[PDB]
């Protein structure tokens, strides 16, 4: 399923807030949130 | 973002405020330790100070 | 009785309304600096536990 407005699903259910991407912290158990795609370095 | 947790930190600043026993007499020094917390389970505590990091 | 349980009861977990007390006595700053030094009893939840 998906998350709500204020939260950004990284993979399998398990969703972060908005601020809690590109913040140099793996917060999800899949690490897509610091990514090259979604941060670009 | 890195950039979020720090919209309202950059409009503070530093300060000098004293402090007992710098080396043997007061100091007045840029490092202030003011509320020091250690409620945890493990000895991890956290330290609010007057410097900026 | 200010250290032994109920020095802090709030009605709920997030009341405006708070009663404490916990013997809070503002003492003289000393030799000309500028700090608040007060004295207190220690937590009767610390207590308790
Ligand atoms: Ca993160």
């Amino acid at each position: 399923p998906t998350c709500g407005a204020h939260e950004f699903q990284c993979s399998t259910s398990s969703c972060i807030p908005i601020s809690w991407v590109c913040d140099d912290d793996a917060d999800c158990s899949d690490q897509s949130d610091e990514s090259l795609e979604q941060c670009g370095r | 973002d890195l950039d979020t947790h720090f919209t309202q930190y950059k409009l503070a600043r530093p300060y000098i405020a004293d402090c007992p026993n710098c080396g043997h007499s007061r100091c007045d020094s840029p490092i202030a330790i003011e509320e020091v917390r250690g409620d945890a389970h493990a000895g991890v505590i956290r330290i609010q100070t007057s410097a900026m990091f | 009785k200010a250290g032994s349980f109920g020095d802090l009861q709030s009605r709920t977990s997030t009341s405006n309304d708070l009663y404490a007390n916990t013997n809070l006595k503002l003492q003289r700053p000393q030799a000309g600096i500028v700090h608040t030094p007060f004295t207190q009893v220690p937590s009767g939840f610390e207590r308790w536990k």
